[PDB]
């Protein structure tokens, strides 16, 4: 792993009064020490590392898209939407699509395709859980090859700190609209 | 010597512990393990030491964040139940953090440990031995008294409802 | 060799001191008859179960989540007013839940009530792990009694515990 025993891996104690789970292995990109519950004994550990980065990209494209709606938004929108966004958006879609609207039916579009995806990658889940070559997380989706040597592992380290990070991210960006409403650059300014 | 003379002398009670002057007529040491016995003890005297001067200091200092109740019995019944929850959890993490998560009788001694001895001696106060065998003495004796003490208070706040100087001044009586 | 439960009667054969809830307590010897440790397992698991029950007879009383505000405080109405579809959903993670007691009791060799269930591992210390083993059985037993006179107390005066002791309903 990339600085093994120093960054991640053998030794590091996240908790000093909690230690993590000794079920817990010492090799999964991301192992700092840090499971004070003891929630990896509840869940099977291919299961639970492939949700937890799962969790994390998706969090990684929610927060860039949470920016970017606030600054660009694309030609047209203003006619279905207008001014709402984020939580908003999503609703009035649907009450667009619940209303007759034949154009407002975007989250439908990405509803489905995206439960097609997920649908069809399940037996990657299955071969996983099965003990199988593949690593959770691993879909081989390197188009520009850029990770095809040792540089994956430092980049498997930032993947799901920043899976992490997003992850927070989208939550504030979430419950902070939910009081007030406006978005993430409206309620930073 | 021996608190009651006309009784025998309890077994269990050897005289090292400070505030031994050998009074157990009931026989609590005959059944009970006699450190649980002393940290419960030294516990519930720590517990009233604070709850004295507690008593004392809510009859005339009230923090700006809290209304003031007419006596600091009422004080109790005027704070937010969020802030007495708080204050009760962070004494629970103070209760397992300081046993070392070993809070029952069948496991809070299993290392070996003295009897109150929580290691909490911050600001020197325990390298004299001769010092420390007298301030045993004096911490058992006064977490005694004020356990009395806070018995006695409280239970006069809530009978006449004003406050402990309050009815050490112009003093009723029942009638 | 005498019970210690009952100390004029012989000590029944099939119980031992290595049961974490054992008192010598078997007058009628169920455990010369059935499996010990099949009623092992059931000892634990209606413990268990009344250990939840003697605490949600209680709760709702303190207070209720905010969708179920306008259910009753009376046990035995507020089980009514609940739709079938929640019912089904609490049923659905129930069997959830006991599949891995199936799989356990009639396909494995565990111990008693071992689920797998120990996330804060509290069992580590031995002391602590015998204390534990201990008190969730005496804890069970005792919730196993409270839940049975709370329900039938909950029959007689259709309110909760809390609720017929400040009104002191005592009386049928
Ligand atoms: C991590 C440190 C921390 C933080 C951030 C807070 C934060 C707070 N405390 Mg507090 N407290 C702490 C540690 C902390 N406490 C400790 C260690 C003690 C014991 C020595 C106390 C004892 C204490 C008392 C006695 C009171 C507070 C109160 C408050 C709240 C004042 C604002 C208010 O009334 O609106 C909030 C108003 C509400 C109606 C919301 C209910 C309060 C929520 C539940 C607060 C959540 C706090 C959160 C869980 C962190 C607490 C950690 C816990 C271990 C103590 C505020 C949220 C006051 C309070 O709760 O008033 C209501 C109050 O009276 N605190
Ligand atoms: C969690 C992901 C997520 C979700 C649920 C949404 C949801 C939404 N976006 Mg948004 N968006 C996202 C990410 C996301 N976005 C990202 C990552 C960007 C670019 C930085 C944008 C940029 C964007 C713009 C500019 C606009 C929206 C708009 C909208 C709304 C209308 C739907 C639409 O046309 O989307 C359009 C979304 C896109 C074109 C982005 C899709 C790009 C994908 C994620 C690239 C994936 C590449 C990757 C290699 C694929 C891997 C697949 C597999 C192997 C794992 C809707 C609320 C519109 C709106 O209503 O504005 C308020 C609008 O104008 N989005
Ligand atoms: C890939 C992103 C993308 C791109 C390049 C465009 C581009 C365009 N859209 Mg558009 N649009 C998008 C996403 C996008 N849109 C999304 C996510 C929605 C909501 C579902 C819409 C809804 C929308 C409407 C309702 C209309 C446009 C129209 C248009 C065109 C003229 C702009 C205008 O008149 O306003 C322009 C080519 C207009 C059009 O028909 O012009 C051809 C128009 O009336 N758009
Ligand atoms: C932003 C952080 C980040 C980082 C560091 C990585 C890093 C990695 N991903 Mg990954 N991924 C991310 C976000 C990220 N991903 C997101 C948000 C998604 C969902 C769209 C995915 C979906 C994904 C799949 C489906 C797969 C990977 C794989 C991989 C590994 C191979 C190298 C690679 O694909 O280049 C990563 C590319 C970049 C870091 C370029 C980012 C582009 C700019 C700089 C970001 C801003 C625009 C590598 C560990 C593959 C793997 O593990 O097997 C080889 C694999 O199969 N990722
Ligand atoms: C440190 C110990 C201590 C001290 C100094 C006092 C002092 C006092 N208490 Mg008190 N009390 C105490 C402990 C103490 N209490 C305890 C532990 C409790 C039980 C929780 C009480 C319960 C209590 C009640 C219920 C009342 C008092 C009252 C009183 C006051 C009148 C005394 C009286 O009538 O007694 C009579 C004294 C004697 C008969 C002396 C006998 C001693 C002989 C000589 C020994 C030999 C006096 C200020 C009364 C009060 O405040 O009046 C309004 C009152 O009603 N006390
Ligand atoms: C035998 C168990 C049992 C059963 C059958 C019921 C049945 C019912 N409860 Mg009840 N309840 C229970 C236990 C139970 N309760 C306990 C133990 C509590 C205290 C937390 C409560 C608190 C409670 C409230 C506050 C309310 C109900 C309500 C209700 C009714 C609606 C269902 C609902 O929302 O449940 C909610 C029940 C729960 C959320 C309890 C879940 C207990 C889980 C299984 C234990 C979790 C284990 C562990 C701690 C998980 C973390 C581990 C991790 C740290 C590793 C229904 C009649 C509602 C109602 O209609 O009231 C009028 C309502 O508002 N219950
Ligand atoms: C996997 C996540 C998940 C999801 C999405 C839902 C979704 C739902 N639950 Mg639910 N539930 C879940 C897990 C979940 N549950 C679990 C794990 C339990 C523990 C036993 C419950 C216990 C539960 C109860 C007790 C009730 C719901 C109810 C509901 C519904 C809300 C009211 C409504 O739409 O009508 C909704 C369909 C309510 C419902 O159906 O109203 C009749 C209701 O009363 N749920
Ligand atoms: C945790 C245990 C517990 C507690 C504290 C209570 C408390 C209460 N029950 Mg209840 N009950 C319980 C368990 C409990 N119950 C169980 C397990 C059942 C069976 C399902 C019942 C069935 C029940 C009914 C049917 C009624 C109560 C009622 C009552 C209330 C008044 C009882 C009273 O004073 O007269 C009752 C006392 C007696 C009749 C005297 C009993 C005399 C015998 C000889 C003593 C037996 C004691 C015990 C079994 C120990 C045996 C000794 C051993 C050597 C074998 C009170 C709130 C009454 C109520 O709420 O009315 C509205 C009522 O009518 N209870
Ligand atoms: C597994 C374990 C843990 C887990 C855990 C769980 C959460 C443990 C928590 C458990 C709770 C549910 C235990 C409940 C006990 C209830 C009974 C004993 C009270 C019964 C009352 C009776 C006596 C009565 C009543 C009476 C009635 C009849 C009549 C009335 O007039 C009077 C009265 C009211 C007195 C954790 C998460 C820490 C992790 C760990 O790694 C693994
Ligand atoms: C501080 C700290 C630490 C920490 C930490 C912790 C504990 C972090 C805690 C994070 C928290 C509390 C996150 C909470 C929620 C986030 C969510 C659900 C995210 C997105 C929600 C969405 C998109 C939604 C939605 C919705 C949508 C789209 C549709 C709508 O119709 C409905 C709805 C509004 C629901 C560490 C570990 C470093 C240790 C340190 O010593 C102390
Ligand atoms: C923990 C174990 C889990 C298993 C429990 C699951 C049981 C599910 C059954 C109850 C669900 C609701 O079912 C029930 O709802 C109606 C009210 O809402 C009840 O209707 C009636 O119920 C009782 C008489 O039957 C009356 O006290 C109620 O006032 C009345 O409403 C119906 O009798 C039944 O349809």
């Amino acid at each position: 792993l990339y600085k093994d025993g120093v960054m991640q891996g053998k030794g590091l104690v996240a908790v000093p009064f909690a230690l993590a789970p000794d079920s817990l292995p010492a090799d999964i990109p991301g192992y700092v020490g840090f499971d004070p519950l003891g929630l990896s004994t509840l869940c099977n550990l291919d299961f639970l590392r492939e949700a937890e980065i799962k969790h994390g990209r998706v969090a990684m494209l929610a927060v860039t898209g949470s920016l970017v709606q606030d600054v660009f938004q694309f030609p047209g929108v203003d006619k279905v939407i207008g001014n709402a966004k984020m939580i908003g958006a999503h609703d009035k879609f649907i009450a667009g699509a619940h209303a007759g609207d034949t154009r407002s039916f975007a989250m439908h579009q990405i509803i489905f395709w995206v439960g097609l995806l997920e649908v069809l990658t399940m037996p990657a889940l299955f071969e996983t859980m099965n003990g199988g070559p593949r690593q959770p997380g691993d879909f081989k989706f390197d188009p520009l090859g850029l990770g095809k040597g040792d540089k994956l592992a430092r980049k498997q380290l930032t993947e799901i700190k920043n899976g992490r990070l997003a992850m927070i991210g989208v939550g504030g960006m979430v419950h902070h609209y939910l009081l007030t409403g406006k978005g993430p650059l409206q309620f930073l300014a | 010597d021996n608190a009651m003379p006309f009784l025998e002398g309890p077994p269990k009670l050897d005289g090292s512990l400070a505030g031994d002057v050998g009074f157990d007529p009931v026989g609590f040491s005959n059944y009970f393990d006699i450190r649980w016995l002393r940290e419960a003890e030294l516990k519930h005297g720590r517990v009233c030491m604070l709850g004295v001067t507690g008593l004392l200091v809510q009859e005339a200092i009230c923090l700006p964040q809290f209304a003031n109740g007419k006596t600091p019995v009422d004080d109790f019944f005027v704070v937010p139940a969020a802030g007495l929850w708080q204050v009760f959890f962070t004494i629970g993490a103070v209760e397992f953090f300081s046993n070392g998560f070993k809070l029952t009788p069948g496991d809070m001694f299993s290392e070996g440990r003295e009897a109150g001895d929580l290691g909490f001696d911050p600001l020197g106060c325990g390298k004299n031995p001769d010092a420390l065998a007298r301030r045993r003495l004096v911490e058992v004796k006064n977490g005694r008294l004020a356990m009395i003490a806070f018995g006695g208070m409280l239970h006069q706040q809530l009978l006449t409802g004003q406050g402990t100087l309050e009815q050490l001044a112009n003093f009723k009586a029942i009638n | 060799e005498m019970s210690e439960a009952i100390p004029f009667l012989p000590k029944p054969a099939n119980i031992d001191a290595s049961m974490p809830g054992y008192s010598g307590f078997d007058p009628l010897g169920f455990s010369d008859y059935y499996n010990v440790k099949w009623m092992q397992e059931a000892e634990i698991k209606h413990g268990r179960i009344c250990m939840l029950a003697a605490l949600g007879m209680m709760f709702p009383e303190f207070g209720t989540l905010p969708q179920f505000s306008s259910f009753s405080t009376n046990p035995l109405e507020a089980f009514y007013q609940v739709g079938p579809a929640g019912w089904g959903q609490i049923l659905l993670f129930i069997g959830v839940l006991e599949s891995f007691s199936y799989e356990k009791v009639f396909y494995g060799d565990s111990a008693p009530g071992d689920l797998g269930f120990d996330p804060l591992r509290m069992s580590s210390n031995a002391a602590s792990a015998k204390h534990y083993a201990r008190a969730e059985v005496m804890n069970g037993r005792l919730a196993m009694i409270g839940f049975s006179g709370m329900l039938h107390h909950a029959i007689l005066t259709k309110q909760g515990p809390i609720t017929q002791i400040v009104e002191q309903n005592f009386v049928p």
